[PDB]
């Protein structure tokens, strides 16, 4: 709302240009300035006219050269943000600081957003706030300030035409106020329609394979275009509304300023002006109307940037997890909850309730139970997913709130459920865990994933390029190359999510083999529904509705009739489909 | 080829009319600057009485000036949003329409790039250049003529002016060539890098600690930063030159300074000369807020070239004939396919295969096999390029989309949802399905215990992935969602895992008790599954070695012996 407000906001979001930013509006302003003193100095040179006074005539054209000169200099030196590389610079360094925020924000939030909605802020919204700011200024620095030296200048030269050229001025204000809630509306309506278009859009290109098979002409494409006409009728709606607007400001401005040639008409023929004088001003207003009377309309592009500005600050003013009383480097590696209850947003689940367990170090320890039991909850907890409501969760003797998220993210390893490989070669898809390592640890690391086999049959070999999520491989070689990338990384806690979910029973038992060698020096967490590979952990975690119903080993647990011995027993059971 | 002259095609009619709109403003805006120097020279003629009709003139003229002026930058503003919807409803049809390897390779990223940014930068063009251009051609072209006929040696002057600015601006042209490659590249790679920096997030907290916020954005951010200065760099001179050549203060400089040379040659004429001054506006003047904006219209032609490289993509030669299946039979007749990417060997060899309808397939083999290639061939994710693929006897070739869509009920290896409702997702492509029938198909399924444990019930909401709801959770929706459909032929792919083995065994039972006559093609690493199957086909390295029921191929001593026994050894 203040323009305080937006000049701070339009400062902090140049950032390190900011200098370079005001030097550049001053130099606008200056130039804008000596353009209106151009204009003024036709007054004697028209006055120099029809009399024939040729001294004083190149004496006034002298100053008006200069004044041009000055001011297209000015002009160029100050649109020069824009290409001599501020500008991009600028919007590289927001666009900087946006990411830094995406890696900072609470995790849980973040994901009950959109990435399409998130590329229209971090990619859209930071060129409708940076790329018109320069242009924007020249424009209103030319509409106003140029009109506004011209009429100071007819004052002086005659204070009666001065006087009514400017009363224009002060006619203006009142528009502008009627017409700003519109437009700030109308600029807030398409951002928020924009970014829904945007999530809307990445949706439906993620879901192709989905969308396809439903058929039925469209349905859910049907959504889409129903959105796409959605937008063309806000957008028509809106420009339908401000055009009686605009039609009445562009009359009133336009007519305001052909009063203004009616009264010094009026003065000359009463004798009281100069006809050169008059010339002079009707000259200026007719090379000032134009642009006068769109003003409003150009102070759009303005309300665009402060939406935008307004979209970037409520995205950064997200705040992260707090970390209370820093602490030092756990010396022990055993997890330990205790009397954790975990509630999802808008979740009523209270999963996790009441749980408190523990992970030894040195040792491997496996998680079992029915789909939606809250074993990934116990993993994103231990990842500081999101603050326990009640309980607390430590890796060693200490919280993970007395924890940096960076320190936390160094000591967990993870493969997880939802497998993710970057759009990249596969060997940076497996380096970006440790780029510090050796090839040959790189390929040690591989070996132990039991993934060598597939890289081998690779024409591109390691340099093969993975598409989005991986999709160039297949499920069970994605899942591999995510062990492999875990297993690189050198973190003294592992926490594997379903690790052999999509392998074959080879491929699982070579990858088990690793699994059951990290057990010795690192503290192992495992999930799997596959209960025949994690047989011989060392405790089995048996999870139902959120609470840990029963504890103990294998033989202690199939001992005792359970729900470790009736999902062994279902696994067991035969199958039948009956033809 | 004229980009920008071919996207105005769809909103011609309304294009032109806001040309021509802003064209009779021009001209109207010319008749008020001479009606208007009309009354000048009257005062100077008579400095005692009102040009009361010339006024009359100007006032007339600059209200039909501003309104024609008006309702032009409307109609071109109207015109610009029905292109937008155009072009955004044609983008939408050819990405469903292009293969779906093709699709997957360009990216969603790409897909968000194009669809939205690159229409977006349509409406700058369209909606506010359109009405510039016509007065930027209009002006100029009837003020040379009235200020020769006013005064030829002031309108040469003006001329001089134009054609040095005109000269200077074609003389320097960047012409966006051997760059709009590097330009769009870094684009979509920026774009795909954010949305994959937003999905993967726990992976990039995860392993990504070596850069700050992460890695291969940053990398995309410096390629886009280096490619934005190279381009304002490459188009600054002539954006400034056209800023300060079209500014009124060189043609006032020049036309004061031929009046004052033509003072000191005694051929001085005022009344000319102030007419020249109002009316010589229209040369130089006009042009300049065409290039005020000149710079956003070459964005938007790259655009535009992207968007017609997009829609000129090939298609999955559709035919005409419309032939409909009549057995619900699948039959790979020495199918071999390579994708896209030039992969050694192929995907597969020599694959040849009849399933007859009714019939319970259950697919084995090792990862990277080809069980999800020959999901996907029968999904008509491409074309074999050996052998053929039918469905009743009639080829996929020989079907339309719909008939070919209208067989399969496909459940992916990847479980995606659409956020929206669960109830939704499981009725995606029917909203109009009464939620009775979407409860069935959960029920069928084991999802409907845990839907109505859920607070919101069916309504309940899930993420972008379906990452408010579990991964088993997640894939028993997608199969809710496939048996809702009541197609023909049932196709899974690895629809069993993230599943204790208890939804396992009741989902199994609960699906032998549904897909009674339907021939069902099962993909199961769990060789429990296949136990009791129809038939047992086992793909390895992308060749079909052995087939057969579990019985046979046991007994037959290959390649399943070894997997099945190290199957029962574990469990
Ligand atoms: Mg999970
Ligand atoms: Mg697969």
């Amino acid at each position: 709302l203040a323009w305080r407000v937006i000049w701070r906001q339009l400062i902090s979001s140049v950032g390190s240009q900011a200098r370079m930013l005001r030097r550049s509006m001053l130099a606008l302003l200056l130039a804008a300035f000596m353009q209106g003193i151009a204009f003024a100095c036709l007054y004697p040179i028209i006055d120099a006219l029809l009399r024939g006074d040729a001294p004083q005539l190149l004496n006034w054209a002298m100053a008006f050269s200069v004044a041009a000169i000055v001011t297209l200099v000015l002009r160029w030196y100050g649109l020069g943000f824009e290409y001599r590389g501020h500008l991009a610079q600028a919007t590289h360094e927001l666009r900087l600081r946006l990411g830094e925020q995406l890696r900072r924000v609470p995790l849980e939030k973040l994901q009950r957003g959109r990435a399409g909605e998130m590329n229209a802020l971090l990619l859209g919204s930071v060129d409708e706030n940076l790329n018109y700011v320069i242009a924007i200024a020249n424009i209103l620095l030319l509409t106003i300030v140029t009109p506004l030296t011209a009429s100071l200048a007819t004052l002086w030269i005659d204070w009666r035409l001065g006087l009514v050229m400017l009363l224009i001025f002060p006619l203006l204000v009142p528009f502008y106020y009627w017409r700003r809630p519109a437009m700030r509306r109308q600029m807030q309506t398409l951002g928020e329609a924009h970014q829904r278009l945007s999530g809307d859009i990445v949706e439906f290109a993620q879901g192709m394979m989905v969308l396809r098979t439903c058929g039925s002409d469209a349905d859910k494409s049907r959504a889409l275009l129903a959105h796409f006409n959605a937008l063309e009728n806000l957008q028509t709606r809106t420009h339908r509304q401000g055009a009686g607007a605009t039609m009445l400001i562009a009359s009133v401005v336009e007519l305001g300023l052909q009063v203004v040639v009616l009264s010094g008409i009026v003065w000359v023929v009463t004798g009281t002006l100069n006809l050169a004088f008059l010339i002079a001003a009707v000259a200026m207003i007719m090379r000032f109307a134009e642009p006068m009377a769109m003003f409003i309309s150009y102070t759009s592009v303005v309300e665009l940037i402060a939406s935008a500005l307004q979209r970037i600050e409520q995205f950064m003013a997200i705040a992260p997890l707090p970390v209370a009383e820093q602490s030092e480097m756990p010396e022990r590696y055993d997890i330990r909850f205790d009397n954790v209850s975990y509630r999802y947003e808008e979740g009523d689940g209270y999963a996790l309730n009441h749980v408190s367990l523990t992970f030894p170090a040195a040792s491997m320890s496996a998680l079992v139970g029915a789909s939606g039991a809250g074993k990934t909850t116990v993993t994103k907890l231990l990842m500081r997913y999101a603050d326990p409501q009640q309980g607390q969760i430590s890796i060693g003797g200490v919280d993970i709130r007395r924890l940096t998220p960076e320190q936390l993210n160094s000591l967990i390893s993870v493969v997880f459920q939802d497998v993710w490989l970057f759009d990249d070669t596969l060997l940076a898809n497996i380096r970006i865990a440790r780029p510090q390592a050796t090839r040959q640890e790189v390929e040690e690391a591989a070996r132990a994933a039991q993934c060598l086999e597939f890289i081998s049959r690779l024409p591109q070999g390691w340099l093969t390029p993975m598409g989005e999520m991986g999709g160039q491989l297949s499920g069970g070689e994605r899942q591999r190359i995510s062990i492999a990338r875990a297993l690189l990384k050198n973190a003294p806690v592992v926490i594997l999510d379903e690790p052999t979910a999509a392998l074959d029973i080879e491929s699982e038992l070579a990858v088990q083999k690793a699994i059951d060698n990290l057990v010795h020096n690192r503290t192992v967490i495992i999930i799997a529904h596959r209960l025949s590979t994690i047989a011989g952990a060392g405790n089995i975690l048996v999870m139902e509705e959120g609470q840990v119903v029963e504890q103990g080993t294998h033989a202690q647990l199939l001992s005792h009739h359970g729900r470790y011995q009736a999902l062994w027993q279902a696994q067991m059971a035969a199958r039948v489909w009956r033809d | 080829r004229f980009p920008l002259w071919q996207v105005i095609t769809p909103v011609r009619r309304k294009v032109i009319l806001a040309m021509a709109l802003a064209g009779l403003a021009a001209l109207t805006s010319l008749g008020a600057l001479l009606f208007l120097a009309w009354s000048l020279r009257d005062i100077r003629a008579t400095p005692d009485a009102i040009p009361a009709w010339p006024l009359g003139g100007v006032i007339g003229c600059v209200v039909l000036t501003f309104v024609l002026r008006l309702q032009a930058f409307n109609t071109s503003h109207y015109a610009a949003f029905h292109l937008e919807n155009i072009l955004r409803s044609r983008l939408a049809r050819k990405a469903l329409q292009l293969p779906p390897g093709v699709l997957q390779q360009m990216g969603s990223g790409s897909v968000a790039k194009v669809m939205l940014d690159d229409v977006k930068s349509l409406h700058i063009f369209v909606a506010d250049s359109t009405p510039l251009y016509a007065r930027a051609i209009i002006m100029p072209l009837a003020t040379i003529v009235i200020l020769f006929w006013l005064d030829w040696r002031l309108a040469i002057a003006t001329l001089g002016v134009l054609a040095f600015g005109s000269v200077v601006l074609v003389l320097a042209r960047q012409r966006s060539e051997n760059m709009a490659q590097r330009y769009h590249k870094a684009r979509e790679q920026v774009s795909a890098a954010v949305i994959e920096f937003v999905q993967a997030m726990p992976v990039v907290r995860t392993f990504d600690s070596g850069s700050t916020s992460f890695l291969r954005y940053q990398r995309a951010l410096e390629e886009w930063v280096d490619v934005l200065k190279t381009w304002y760099r490459k188009a600054g001179f002539s954006a400034r030159f056209s800023f300060s050549i079209l500014n009124p203060l060189p043609t006032l400089f020049v036309l004061i300074w031929s009046g004052y040379g033509l003072l000191h040659y005694g051929s001085f004429d005022f009344i000319a000369w102030v007419a020249v001054l109002l009316l010589g506006s229209g040369m130089a003047e006009a042009v300049m807020p065409m290039m005020m904006l000149n710079n956003l219209v070459a964005q938007t032609r790259l655009s535009i070239q992207r968007i017609y490289q997009v829609l000129a993509m090939p298609e999955l030669s559709l035919p005409q004939s419309d032939q409909q299946p009549q057995e619900a039979s699948i039959t790979f007749e020495q199918v071999s396919f390579h994708y896209p990417q030039a992969r050694t060997g192929a995907a597969l060899q020599e694959v040849s295969f009849h399933v007859p309808a009714g019939q319970i397939v259950a697919l084995v083999g090792p990862s990277g096999a080809g069980k999800s290639t020959v999901a996907r061939l029968l999904l008509r994710y491409a074309d074999p390029d050996k052998g053929h693929i039918r469905i009743g006897g009639v080829d996929l070739r020989d079907m339309q989309t719909d008939t070919l869509m209208k067989q399969l009920s496909f459940v992916f290896q990847d479980n995606f949802l659409f956020a929206d409702t669960i109830a939704n997702n499981i009725r995606l492509g029917a909203p109009d399905t009464p939620l009775e029938a979407v409860i069935a198909a959960a029920r069928v399924a084991q999802a409907h215990d845990f839907i109505s444990a859920l607070p919101e019930g069916y309504n309940t909401r899930v993420g972008e992935r379906g990452v408010f709801l579990s991964g088993g959770q997640r894939q028993r929706i997608t199969i809710a969602r496939a048996l809702l459909q009541d197609r023909p032929i049932l196709v899974l792919d690895e629809a069993t895992a993230f599943a204790d083995p208890e939804n396992e065994a009741a989902l199994i039972k609960a699906l032998a008790a549904a897909m009674r006559g339907r021939t069902v093609i099962m993909v199961a690493h769990r060789l429990s599954m296949v136990t009791q199957a129809d038939v047992i086909l086992l793909f390895s390295d992308g060749q079909l070695r052995e087939m057969g029921n579990h019985t046979q191929l046991l007994a037959q001593g290959g390649l399943y012996q070894r997997l099945w026994q190290h199957y029962q050894q574990a469990q």
